[PDB]
């Protein structure tokens, strides 16, 4: 019994790396979303600064 | 005055499409031995 | 014996751990895309309403 | 024109419940060899 | 030993990897609930503004 | 009023940096064999 532990360790390594991957692009698009919200939130905050 | 106010847009189609692909790569990485 | 019960059980487990991290994924780009959308669309409200 | 500037809102409840739900369920993955 | 050692370390580099993966998953739920939130807060703003003006 | 009109702000600092800390830290988490 070890002709899969073989293989279980090949494909559990290739999943962390995939996993790897999507975490970094979910902390990038939050980043993302967070600048926009804050920028589109002052935005409106000086909109009231002027009327 | 009012005119310079600009609101930015977001752009995170590449985040997007990057998730569901890695989802779906994620199914060849599935143990199937014997 | 006792290996290779648990040399077929793990890979249930990792194979059952796979599936709910798939369905995490869409449910966050899923999340993702409509997040954007609305910002997006409350961002060029604003610009029409201070276009006038 | 004014007056018809309206802003939209989102609901993702669904998405924010299923990744909570996805957390516990992995708990049910966890390995304990005897 | 060796097949034995080998098979209980592939459970706790699993175990290990899954208990981190919660913790991304709580981190994600957190930021998108706390970003549904700000955004329909400022679209109730926005159209209060427009309702009034 | 009209000056009872303020928009909020969003800060998910933490969460974003404990994602990118757990991606860092799965790398530890990679299996390799001890060969027989």
């Amino acid at each position: 019994l070890y002709e899969n532990q073989k293989l279980i360790a090949n494909q559990f390594n290739s999943a962390i790396g995939k996993i790897q991957d999507s975490l970094s692009s979910t902390a990038s698009a939050l980043g993302k979303l967070q600048d926009v919200v804050n920028q589109n939130a002052q935005a409106l905050n000086t909109l009231v600064k002027q009327l | 005055d009012i005119s310079q106010i600009n609101a930015s847009v977001v752009n995170i189609e590449y985040e997007i499409k990057k998730l569901e692909e890695v989802a779906k790569k994620l199914e060849e990485s599935l143990i199937d031995l014997q």
